[PDB]
């Protein structure tokens, strides 16, 4: 008689945010008591939740390790066995750490990437969390070297399930369920096995000031969007693909006024899947 | 034996 | 898109009072997959009931076999009780040796 | 005769009721031989037919490993389907997959299959050529563009021509005595009065394998299709099957009626009658 305890939309939640605990027992989101990691001490002086327990606005007092017990009337005890444990982690309590991808955020399908979390603050543990509904974070102890605390999260074999927006957090010794503010987000993109597009310049890759240059991304594969990336990525540009007379799917990226140029690559992608890209096109050097 | 899962989904 | 289950309650071998056998409840043609199935002896739930692994037909509708080892008698009444989203109330199908 | 191998996958989201569940089952004709359920404490591909139980530890580990990756792929597939269909994150949805091969008497490929469904309706299917797809709606059309762009049919065709046919052949030799020896049905006719003017005649077929069978009632040598009640073939629970056919007859006319049984374990069709 084990209930199913869950947190909605996420168990990793900012202070001031909202999270609901649900206790699914005997084909219902029925009555239950909540317990903290103390299997016989019900919280809020033995409060019986008549429905899902909505914690809003979220405070640091909500952070913790929970189990529930569903109402089991005719059993010796009027309550079920303990549920699965759900750890509510409350974010926004310390300065954010930094997050970096090694060798970079674009990962070939089947391969591996290191997500490095680091801080000047001495954090006991580091948490890596992919953006989404009902996502579980990974934890590593913080390593210490030359005044910095750090952890290396190995992600792979790369596939769509591992692609997305990642954020990392630190926690300090006496408050394990209290996380820092999140690091700046990192977009991890899976490349391939979708066929590489073709990248060309119009009228060509050699240009001088005051003259326009357009980069054309093309394929016979039905991509819905194209991504133009410049070596030493400041920001990727994206445009919808348009079907041509000869059945190619193309996008034209006009380079603006006084463009510095450099090395370019392009990628195709599909509607509703922004972190899943084709193999990169061959590089194109644009001269000014 | 089952088909080896494609790295690719829907 | 919902399909109500078809139900058949029957024995593995032709029933003979006092002879060990198996009581089956075969549920099929249903969608979605969530289903509640109970084998009853004189209105009470039999505890040791097993079921086959979830599978489906060419039309995509699900099928499951629920079963238990049992001994028929003249006195005992066996039935299968099924609940599904398409059912406002649980359906009871009594075991009939002739079907 | 001809034989077939199929894998059936069910992936189901259930928010607030459990984590997304993945169930895989394997069949050789009408016999289930393996299973995987992501809900077990330690999930593994597991034997379901005694003839597969003696496959070495390298077979079970290789299958477990592939099933774990499939559960991971289908969990993500449920997520993408919500974006495709603009559906709430609170609802329960189901993806179903069926794939496998059909071989002839020689043991050579007859037909390859790979079919998917979303919420009990066709989503995407591999064509008979094993090199093109049929998409049922605008959402599956996105999946088609991705699979054509990644050359998915090519990998499927190599499985269906090679490994699928080769493994089916190995399984047929493994379980030769239950898979390739057709068990004829045990038959009998029962009589049940309804009133003083009519009665029910029921023809039974029990303990047969394979599931395929034909039961018909004839009145003086004419087929009674319009008035015959035919129950769905059901499992006996011991890898054999059962079926019955009933006809309503006028009292004192039972002698005019004959039951006819056709099954591969029967060298000639059977003619039965009540007495
Ligand atoms: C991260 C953490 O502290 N997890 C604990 C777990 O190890 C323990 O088995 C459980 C008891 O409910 O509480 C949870
Ligand atoms: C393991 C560790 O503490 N630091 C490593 C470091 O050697 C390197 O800069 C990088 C790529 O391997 O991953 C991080
Ligand atoms: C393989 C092929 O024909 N590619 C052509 C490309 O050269 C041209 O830029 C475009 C638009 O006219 O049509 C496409």
């Amino acid at each position: 008689d084990k209930p199913f305890l869950s947190a909605w939309p996420s168990a990793v939640v900012p202070r001031g945010g909202h999270v609901t605990l649900r206790c699914h027992y005997r084909h219902r989101f029925n009555n239950f008591m909540l317990y903290k990691e103390r299997i016989h001490i019900p919280i809020f002086h033995g409060r019986i939740f008549q429905e899902s327990f909505n914690m809003s606005p979220v405070t640091t007092a909500h952070a913790g390790n929970y189990t529930c017990r569903g109402s089991h009337p005719h059993s010796p005890t009027g309550w079920s066995a303990p549920s699965n444990p759900v750890v509510i982690m409350v974010t926004g309590n310390h300065r954010k750490p930094s997050l970096l991808a090694h060798p970079g955020p674009l990962v070939k399908s089947g391969e591996r990437v290191i997500l490095q979390c680091w801080s000047d603050i001495m954090f006991e543990h580091f948490f890596l969390h992919k953006e989404g509904i009902s996502k579980d974070p990974s934890r590593l102890v913080g390593q210490i070297h030359d005044g910095v605390s750090k952890a290396n999260f190995s992600i792979g074999p790369m596939m769509l399930a591992l692609a997305g927006t990642y954020r990392c957090y630190g926690s300090v010794t006496h408050t394990p369920y209290q996380l820092s503010a999140p690091s700046d987000p990192l977009d991890i993109v899976v490349t391939g096995p979708y066929e590489k597009p073709s990248l060309s310049a119009q009228p060509g890759p050699k240009v001088q000031a005051g003259e326009s240059v357009t980069l054309s991304c093309s394929s016979r594969s039905s991509y819905d969007m194209y991504h133009l990336s410049r070596e030493g990525g400041a920001h990727e540009r994206r445009l919808p693909a348009v079907r041509k007379v000869n059945r190619t799917f193309q996008a034209d990226f006009p380079l603006g006024p006084a463009t510095h140029g450099g090395t370019y690559r392009c990628f195709g992608s599909f509607r509703h899947s922004p972190y899943e890209w084709s193999d990169p096109s061959d590089p194109l050097l644009v001269s000014v | 034996t089952s088909n080896l899962q494609e790295q690719i989904g829907w | 898109i919902q399909r109500t289950p078809k139900i058949q309650v029957y024995s593995r071998h032709p029933a003979e009072n006092g002879k060990s056998n198996f009581l089956n409840c075969y549920v099929s043609g249903f969608h979605p997959s969530d289903i509640e199935v109970d084998l009853l002896k004189n209105g009470e739930r039999i505890e040791k009931v097993e079921h086959s692994d979830l599978s489906f037909s060419k039309d995509w509708s699900f099928y499951l076999l629920y079963y238990t080892e049992f001994t028929p008698t003249e006195k005992d009444e066996y039935a299968c009780r099924v609940n599904h989203v398409t059912l406002s109330q649980p359906k009871i199908v009594k075991w009939d040796r002739d079907m | 005769g001809s034989h077939s191998m199929r894998y059936f996958y069910t992936a189901m989201s259930r928010p607030g009721r459990g984590e997304p569940r993945f169930i895989a089952v394997g069949y050789v004709d009408d016999t289930q031989f393996v299973r995987f359920d992501s809900d077990a404490a330690s999930p593994r591909m597991a034997p379901r037919a005694p003839w597969i139980e003696q496959e070495g530890p390298e077979y079970w580990d290789g299958e477990t490993r592939n099933m774990k990756a499939s559960a991971q792929t289908y969990r993500e597939n449920l997520r993408i389907a919500l974006r495709y269909y603009n559906q709430s994150e609170a609802g329960s949805h189901i993806i179903q997959v069926m794939y496998g091969c059909d071989v002839g008497p020689d043991g050579r490929l007859l037909r390859g299959h790979d079919q998917s469904a979303y919420d009990g309706k066709d989503y995407i299917a591999l064509n008979e050529d094993l090199s093109s797809w049929t998409a049922a709606d605008t959402a599956a059309q996105i999946t088609q563009r991705k699979w054509e762009a990644a050359r998915v049919a090519e990998q499927l065709r190599a499985y269906l021509e090679g490994l699928c046919v080769e493994w089916l052949r190995r399984y047929l030799e493994n379980g030769k005595e239950t898979l390739q020896r057709a068990d004829p049905p045990k038959t009998h006719v029962t009589h049940h009065p309804i009133s003083d003017h009519e009665a029910t005649l029921r023809c039974w077929a029990l303990g047969f394998y394979p599931a395929e069978i034909t039961l018909t009632w004839q009145r003086d040598g004419e087929d009674q299709t319009q008035d015959t009640e035919l129950v769905e073939t059901r499992p006996a629970g011991d890898r054999t099957f059962q079926k019955w056919a009933a006809v309503v007859v006028p009292s004192g006319e039972e002698q005019r009626y004959t039951c006819h049984v056709q099954h591969e374990g029967l060298p000639k069709p059977l003619t039965l009658r009540w007495e």
